[PDB]
């Protein structure tokens, strides 16, 4: 990172690569989907866990448009 | 008595009729039938309040009595006239048996009650969850002949004890273990409310730790 | 507000029940009523008024921030009613009495609402 | 600044006028005589304005005119240092959580909670008090 | 017409309620005349006074007007002496009471149902008296030292008590039957919490509340009269818990002597449904019908 | 015990008793009854179904006999962990563990329903002798407890 | 950040800031280097309130 | 979310050992045997006693109880069977009541734990139950000191 970006860029660890947030939102994402399959009966937690992996898909899918498009950096 | 039925049936008919229905047969997805669930239950049910009930969810609560004493014998009177079913213990004079409902054998109580009652009302009966929304209330508010009554019509999702599972003798014991493990102090300071580790591991969080803190800062420096 | 639109469109209990709806009411009401337009007054006042007035902040800085923090956490401890079995308050926006009592409205939802 | 001052008199004499009427009004011809509740609100109503109006009617008449109590004043005429404003502060939202603590507790009824959040705010409320007034560490 | 100026108020079966309802109407185009004016000036500026393309200077700068400032705080507050006036007259012939009505009605609202009780008869010309107060059931209620006034919370003896009594069900709709041409008197108790009781033909309602004389409310009222015979609907309106939807009554207007021949059906131990049978009237409630107690359509 | 003992509604903890076992007065039959009071695959839940929900009863393959009745016994234990699993909801017919929050559906022959369970609860075979006393009826059709590698 | 407002002459409000360094001829401090060490964020914490008064 | 159309509360049945059963019109609340047993079995030739209490949930009309048969025995109706515009008809006096009754003569054995079936016919209605047997509020019977072992 620059320092512009992180002050104390050259103090310590400051810069995380885009593709660990990346992948690791899409695995917690496939995580959220794959505990549909259980004993429970109900399905109002399907409906939470697929929402929270939508929105997480949708978050990831943005910053990666964003990014590709260079709107950020 | 035909006064005692009569007042009873007037109460029931401005209270509880748009639950159970006016011959006391239920309403469906409303509220069951009370046909021989006795007076025992009408005492349970309307003493600790949880009657008449105010909606539909997961348990209905305990709350303040709409009833006196001589309501709900009369209210239980009534339901007795239809379809009998177990009575609330009395006394020589006639009232609700609480002191004699006390058990001599307390070190029996306990040992029926770990094996049949602490599994849902906890080791010293402080309550704890069901399975959704559901949970075993504390036990240290209910009077002797509640206890008694709670086991003997099986009320919500509490399992129903019968006269032949446990006797009254043995009930006897169970009430005066309930009884005895709400009213004795704890021995070695505040108990912290009796549910072990949880409370204990919060309190050395919020207590000992931040004092260990707290005089780590004042003795050392910052910066 | 959407919700007891949609079950009012049709007679009979698509979705909801009679509880629910009632929580619904309730709730919407103190919702729009404290949630939104009472704090909004002072985030419009927060936003114009020393313009107003040709000042350079309000009387009490501090004072005006915790306002607002205790506008957000007291909206959420009523909210919150809604995460509980029962659910939120059930008795309207009004909280008419006894309806209220602890008799007739024993959740814990109505308790989060007073409070 | 009169004019403060004469607008809560102005609420004032309205509210001490309603009290009154509607005390002699509902003690005649209203069903169990005088409403309590109502009649209690408006003389304390009456009180508020009447202690904020007395305030200001206080100071009004010890400080001459201020700049902006003078029709014709110039903005060089409020040069100066005018007070204390806090720059930045995090103690407002620890009083919030504290306070918001206490409330959950006594929502519930868990005097446990209750106890931790008033400890929680009395030691918020400290933090904030002393911002601004404690000295160096010293060693 | 006057229909669509009353703007869905029923048309009324006492005289308190035309009277109401002339008031209502009158009072909507008073409101729909200033509502008019003050339109038509937000449209005519709207629609005239709009920035041209050819005026570089700013309009005339005037900010007060003060002979037009004081003539417009006159006129509404003479708009309102009127309506004032008016409504003082409508209430007082509403809310007036007879020493002597002709039907005495015990009303006991409760979660979630209706209770009528006959408490007493007095036809005007001698042709039928009844006393169905029972006194011997108010008395069992006295519950006591006591908080309030001596008296524990569940004391209950404000209620009233009566021979004849049509008791609302969750799979019946209670029914109250009156004669028409008759005086009736209203007495409004709560068991419970506070409850509505609007019959919307009556143009009127009030609400039904625990312990009224405590708490200072007339619990009373009366209609001169019910003009027509019929079968009209009533509704609980003050948010009483979670059936408040779902206690609705009904009210049957027969003619005299066909009240006559019902009361006397029910004081031989008929029951409401068999005993309006007996006047050939439809035993049921024919305005509304029961809820479904199912709790909705996903059960 | 016998049938009429537990009401519609009640649950029991039973133990495997042998006449010969005996009523714990002397040294040998107290350290007999030592032993079946400590076994930790012994204790077992005896539930009495409500008659009117007979009908919602699904049985379990090779278990269709296995209740007297409408007098159900599974064991105690959980077969998640071996806590005993006995938080026994009348209503709902859920069986409740303590220790993990698993339940077990009483009427389909306990199955788990929620929590980290993932099998049933063993059921044991029941039916009375000729003095009308309730008596196992076998053991056992598979391992009681908690799983490990050897096991199916 | 000092806390104290001022109003000057032509009405615009400045902060009175004391300067942690050396300072221009204009009066505003020479920028510092962050060197890993908290910075006074408090003019109480700087001394700037001074001791109550010797005594009990 | 405890609180919608599928509520926990109120589809709760009685917490008693009789059954409900729906007879067209009629509600049937609290069916049950009484049948004190010895052994393994109440032998037939024993006369065995039904309760019940029917309610009229017609308000308009009334209704009586005609012919119940089972595969148990043959079943005696005594009294007036009538039960009437919105009231209760109680068949035999249960436990704790302090006349229409239903005798059961038994052709087969019983025994507490099993359900058996009967046919109950109104005016206007028939169905079978499958009712229990129900020790009501009498004691635990003794049981036989054992021995050492
Ligand atoms: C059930 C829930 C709660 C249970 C709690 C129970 C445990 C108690 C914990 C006790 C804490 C241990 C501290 C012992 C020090 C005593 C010696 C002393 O006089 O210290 C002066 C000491 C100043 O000496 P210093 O080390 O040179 O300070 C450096 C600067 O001057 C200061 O520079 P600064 O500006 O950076 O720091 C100022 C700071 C002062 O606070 C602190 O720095 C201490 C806070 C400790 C928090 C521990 C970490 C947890 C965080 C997570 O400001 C505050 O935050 C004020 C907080 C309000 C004061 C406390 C009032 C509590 C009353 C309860 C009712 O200041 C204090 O610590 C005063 C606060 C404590 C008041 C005494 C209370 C004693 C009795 C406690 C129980 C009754
Ligand atoms: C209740 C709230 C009362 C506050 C109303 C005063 C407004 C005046 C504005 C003002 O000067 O703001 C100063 C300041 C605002 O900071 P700022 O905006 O930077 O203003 C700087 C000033 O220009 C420069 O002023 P300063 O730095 O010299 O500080 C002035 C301060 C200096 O006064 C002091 O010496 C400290 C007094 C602190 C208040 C004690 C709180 C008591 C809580 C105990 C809870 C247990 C019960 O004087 C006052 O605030 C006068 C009020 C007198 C306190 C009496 C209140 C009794 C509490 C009633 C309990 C019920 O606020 C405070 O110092 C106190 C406000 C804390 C609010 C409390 C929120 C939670 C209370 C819940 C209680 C129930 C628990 C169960
Ligand atoms: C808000 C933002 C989104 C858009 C705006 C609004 C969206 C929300 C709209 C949802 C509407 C739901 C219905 C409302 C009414 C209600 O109250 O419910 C009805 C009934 O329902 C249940 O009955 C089912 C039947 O009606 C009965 O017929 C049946 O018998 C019963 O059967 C069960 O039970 C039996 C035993 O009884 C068993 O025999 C049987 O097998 C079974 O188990 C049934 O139950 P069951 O299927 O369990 O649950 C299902 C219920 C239960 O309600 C529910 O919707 C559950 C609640 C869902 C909550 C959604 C969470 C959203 C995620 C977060 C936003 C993520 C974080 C992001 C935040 C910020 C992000 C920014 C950074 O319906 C549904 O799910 C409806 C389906 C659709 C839901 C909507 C999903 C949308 C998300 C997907 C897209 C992702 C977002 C996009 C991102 C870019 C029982 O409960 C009843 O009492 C209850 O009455
Ligand atoms: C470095 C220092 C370290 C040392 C610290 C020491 C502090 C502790 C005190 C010292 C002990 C005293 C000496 C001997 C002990 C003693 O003499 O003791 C008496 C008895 O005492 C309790 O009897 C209560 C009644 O007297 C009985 O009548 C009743 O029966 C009993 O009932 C229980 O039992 C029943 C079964 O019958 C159940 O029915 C029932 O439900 C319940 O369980 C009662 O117990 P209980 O309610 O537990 O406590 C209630 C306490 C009240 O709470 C407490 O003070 C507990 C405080 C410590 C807990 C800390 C928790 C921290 C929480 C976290 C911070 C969470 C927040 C973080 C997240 C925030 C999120 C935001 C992001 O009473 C009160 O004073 C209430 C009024 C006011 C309380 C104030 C007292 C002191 C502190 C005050 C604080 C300042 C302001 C005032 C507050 C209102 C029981 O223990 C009994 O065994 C015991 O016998
Ligand atoms: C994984 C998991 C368990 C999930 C559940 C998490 C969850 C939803 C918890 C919250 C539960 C609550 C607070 C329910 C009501 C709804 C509600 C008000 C939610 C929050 C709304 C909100 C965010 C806005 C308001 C602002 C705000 C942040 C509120 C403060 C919330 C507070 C302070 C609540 C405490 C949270 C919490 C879970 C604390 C646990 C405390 C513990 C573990 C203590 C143990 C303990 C116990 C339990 C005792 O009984 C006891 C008895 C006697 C002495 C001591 C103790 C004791 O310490
Ligand atoms: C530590 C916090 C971690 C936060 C991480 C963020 C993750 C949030 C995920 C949201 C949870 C969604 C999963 C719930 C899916 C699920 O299974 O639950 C349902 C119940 O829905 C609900 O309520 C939804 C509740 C969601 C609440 C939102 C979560 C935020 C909380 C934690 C805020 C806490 C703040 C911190 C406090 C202190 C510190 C300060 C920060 C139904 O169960 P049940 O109960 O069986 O209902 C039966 C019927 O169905 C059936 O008809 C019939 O009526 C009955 O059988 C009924 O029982
Ligand atoms: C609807 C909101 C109700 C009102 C009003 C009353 N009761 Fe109720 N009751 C209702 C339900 C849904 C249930 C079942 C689950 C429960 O909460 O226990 C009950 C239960 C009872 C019982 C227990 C029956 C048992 O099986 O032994 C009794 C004795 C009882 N109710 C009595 C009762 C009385 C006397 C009421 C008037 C004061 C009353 N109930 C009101 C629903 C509702
Ligand atoms: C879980 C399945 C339980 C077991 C085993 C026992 N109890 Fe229980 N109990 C349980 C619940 C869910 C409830 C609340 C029911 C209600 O209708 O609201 C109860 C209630 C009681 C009470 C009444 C408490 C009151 O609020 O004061 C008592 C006294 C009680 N339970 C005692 C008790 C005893 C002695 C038990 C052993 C025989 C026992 N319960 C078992 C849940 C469960
Ligand atoms: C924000 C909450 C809006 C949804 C309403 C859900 C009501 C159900 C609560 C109970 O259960
Ligand atoms: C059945 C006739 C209906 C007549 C409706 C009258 C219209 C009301 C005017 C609406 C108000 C405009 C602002
Ligand atoms: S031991 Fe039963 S759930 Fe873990
Ligand atoms: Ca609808
Ligand atoms: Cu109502
Ligand atoms: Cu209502």
């Amino acid at each position: 990172v620059d320092v512009e970006d992180v002050p104390s860029a050259e103090w310590g660890w400051s810069h995380m690569p885009i593709g660990v947030m990346h992948i690791g939102g899409l695995l917690s994402a496939a995580f959220l989907l794959v505990m549909m399959r259980g004993n429970h009966v109900g399905h109002v937690e399907d409906w939470f866990l697929i929402g929270f992996a939508a929105v997480i898909v949708a978050l990831v899918g943005r910053n990666w448009w964003l990014r590709r498009r260079g709107w950020i950096r | 008595q035909s006064a005692l039925l009569r007042t009873g049936k007037q109460l029931f008919e401005t209270s509880c009729v748009s639950c159970h229905g006016a011959n006391l047969q239920g309403v469906p997805d409303r509220g069951p039938s009370l046909i021989g669930t006795g007076e025992a239950a009408v005492y349970f049910q309307v003493s600790t309040g949880r009657m008449p009930a105010m909606r539909g969810e997961a348990q209905a609560p305990s709350k303040p009595p709409h009833f006196d004493e001589s309501q709900i014998d009369a209210l239980g009177a009534y339901v007795q006239a239809n379809g009998g079913g177990p009575t609330v213990p009395r006394d020589d004079h006639g009232a609700v048996a609480q002191e004699s409902l006390i058990g001599g054998d307390v070190a029996r109580g306990g040992d029926l009650f770990r094996l049949n009652c602490a599994s849902c009302h906890n080791f010293t009966g402080k309550g704890g969850a069901l399975s959704s929304g559901k949970y075993a209330p504390d036990l240290g508010d209910a009077n002797p002949a509640q206890i008694y009554t709670a086991m003997l019509t099986g009320p919500q999702n509490m399992p129903k004890f019968s006269d032949r599972q446990l006797t009254p003798d043995e009930k006897r014991d169970i009430v005066a273990y309930v009884r005895e493990s709400a009213e004795t102090p704890s021995y070695g300071g505040y108990g912290l409310g009796g549910f072990g580790p949880a409370p204990e591991g919060m309190a050395m969080w919020i207590i000992g730790m931040v004092a260990a803190i707290g005089v780590a800062m004042w003795i050392g420096s910052r910066a | 507000a959407l919700f007891m639109r949609t079950e009012l469109a049709m007679p009979g209990l698509q979705f909801l029940s009679n509880e629910q709806f009632n929580q619904l009411f309730t709730m919407h009401g103190t919702v729009m009523l404290l949630f939104y337009a009472t704090p909004i007054v002072f985030g419009f006042a927060n936003l114009v008024l020393p313009l107003q007035i040709g000042a350079p902040d309000v009387a009490f800085p501090r004072l005006n921030a915790l306002s607002f923090w205790l506008f957000l956490f007291g909206a959420l401890i009523a909210i919150a009613g809604f995460i509980t079995p029962g659910g939120a308050a059930d008795f309207g926006w009004t909280a008419y009495s006894p309806l209220t009592d602890a008799i007739h409205s024993p959740g814990a939802g109505g308790d989060l609402w007073i409070m | 600044m009169h004019i403060e001052a004469r607008l809560f008199e102005i609420l004032t004499a309205f509210f001490a006028l309603a009290a009154v009427v509607y005390a002699v009004l509902t003690a005649m011809f209203a069903t169990g005589g005088v409403e309590w509740a109502g009649t209690t609100a408006l003389v304390l109503t009456t009180g508020l304005t009447l202690i904020t109006g007395t305030f200001f009617r206080f100071v009004a008449r010890r400080l001459d005119t201020r700049p902006e109590d003078y029709e014709d004043a110039e903005i060089s005429d409020g040069a100066g240092e005018l007070g204390f404003f806090a720059p930045h502060s995090w103690w407002p939202i620890l009083i919030s959580l504290s306070f918001s603590t206490a409330a959950v507790g006594a929502a519930l009824w868990l005097p446990w909670l209750i106890a931790a959040g008033v400890a929680f705010v009395i030691t918020s409320v400290c933090g904030l008090v002393f911002e601004y007034y404690w000295g160096p560490e010293k060693h | 017409w006057s229909d669509a100026l009353a703007l869905g108020w029923p048309t009324g079966i006492t005289p308190e309620a035309k009277l109401n309802r002339e008031l209502w109407i009158g009072s909507v185009i008073a409101s729909f005349a200033v509502g008019a004016i003050v339109w038509g000036l937000i449209f005519w500026t709207s629609a005239f006074h709009r920035k041209k393309a050819t005026d570089t200077e700013l309009p005339r700068q005037f900010g007060y007007n003060m002979p037009l400032e004081l003539t417009l705080t006159v006129i509404p507050f003479l708009i309102i002496s009127v309506l004032f006036y008016f409504t003082v007259v409508v209430q007082e012939r509403m809310m007036h009471k007879d020493p002597n009505p002709e039907v005495v009605i015990d009303v006991t609202a409760f979660q979630w149902n209706w209770k009528f009780g006959y408490q007493k008869i007095a036809f005007a010309d001698g042709s039928f008296d009844y006393d169905g107060a029972d006194p011997e059931r108010k008395e069992a209620m006295t519950s006591r030292v006591g908080p309030i006034r001596g008296m524990t919370p569940e004391d209950r003896t404000y209620l009233n008590f009566d021979k004849i009594e049509t008791l609302g069900t969750s799979s019946e709709i209670p029914v109250l039957v009156l004669p028409a041409g008759k005086r009736i008197e209203f007495v409004l108790n709560s068991a419970d919490v506070i409850h509505g009781f609007w019959v919307p033909e009556f143009l009127f309602k009030r609400d039904v509340l625990p312990e009224p004389k405590a708490n200072n409310s007339d619990n009373v009222f009366q209609v001169s009269e019910i003009q027509q015979t019929g079968a009209f609907v009533g509704r609980c309106t003050e948010m009483c818990g979670t059936f408040h939807a779902m206690m609705n009554f009904e009210v049957r207007v027969v003619e005299p002597n066909d009240f006559k021949a019902y009361i006397d059906q029910r004081n031989a131990g008929k029951t409401n449904a068999e005993a309006l049978a007996a006047i050939n009237q439809p035993p049921l409630a024919i305005t509304t019908e029961p809820f479904e107690s199912r709790r909705g359509e996903l059960v | 015990m016998r049938p009429e003992d537990i009401d519609a509604g009640g649950m029991e903890t039973v133990f495997p008793w042998r006449e010969s076992d005996g009523d714990g007065t002397t040294v040998e039959s107290e350290h007999k009854l030592t032993e079946i009071a400590m076994g930790v695959r012994n204790p077992v839940m005896l539930i009495r179904i409500k008659p009117a929900d007979m009908h919602r009863v699904i049985k379990r393959k090779g278990q269709e006999s296995f209740n007297f009745g409408e007098l159900f016994a599974y064991t105690k234990v959980c077969s998640h962990l071996g806590c005993p699993s006995s938080l026994y909801e009348q209503q709902t017919y859920r069986i409740l563990c303590p220790c993990h929050q698993s339940q077990f559906d009483a009427l389909e022959f306990a199955k788990p329903i929620f929590g980290p369970a993932a099998r049933a609860l063993a059921q044991l075979p029941i039916t009375i002798d000729e003095d009308g006393y309730l008596v196992a009826n076998g053991d056992f059709v598979e391992p009681v407890g908690p799983a490990f590698w050897e096991r199916k | 950040e000092t806390g104290i407002i001022k109003r000057l002459p032509h009405g615009a409000y400045v902060e009175l800031h004391q300067p942690l360094g050396p300072v221009d001829e204009h009066g505003h401090p020479i920028p510092l280097e962050y060197a890993g060490a908290p910075l006074p964020k408090r003019m109480n914490k700087l001394g700037s309130g001074g001791a109550p008064g010797t005594g009990s | 979310c405890s609180a919608g159309q599928i509520s926990q509360t109120t589809t709760q049945e009685p917490a008693v050992n009789g059954v409900n059963a729906q007879a067209g019109q009629v509600s049937l609340r609290n069916v049950h045997l009484r049948a004190p047993q010895q052994t393994d079995y109440v032998e037939p030739g024993t006369t065995v006693e039904l309760l019940f209490v029917a309610a009229n949930d017609s308000t308009e009309g009334s209704n009586k109880l005609k012919s119940i048969t089972s595969d148990v025995g043959e079943v005696t109706l005594t009294g007036d069977s009538t039960v009437p515009a919105d009231g209760v008809l109680i068949v035999g006096e249960p436990d704790g009541q302090i006349a229409v009754t239903a005798e059961v003569e038994l052709t087969k054995p019983i025994t507490n734990g099993l359900l058996y079936d009967f046919t109950f016919t109104f005016e206007d209605g028939e169905t079978t139950v499958a009712v229990p047997i129900s020790a009501g509020e009498q004691p635990r019977r003794p049981v036989p000191p054992a021995g050492p072992g």
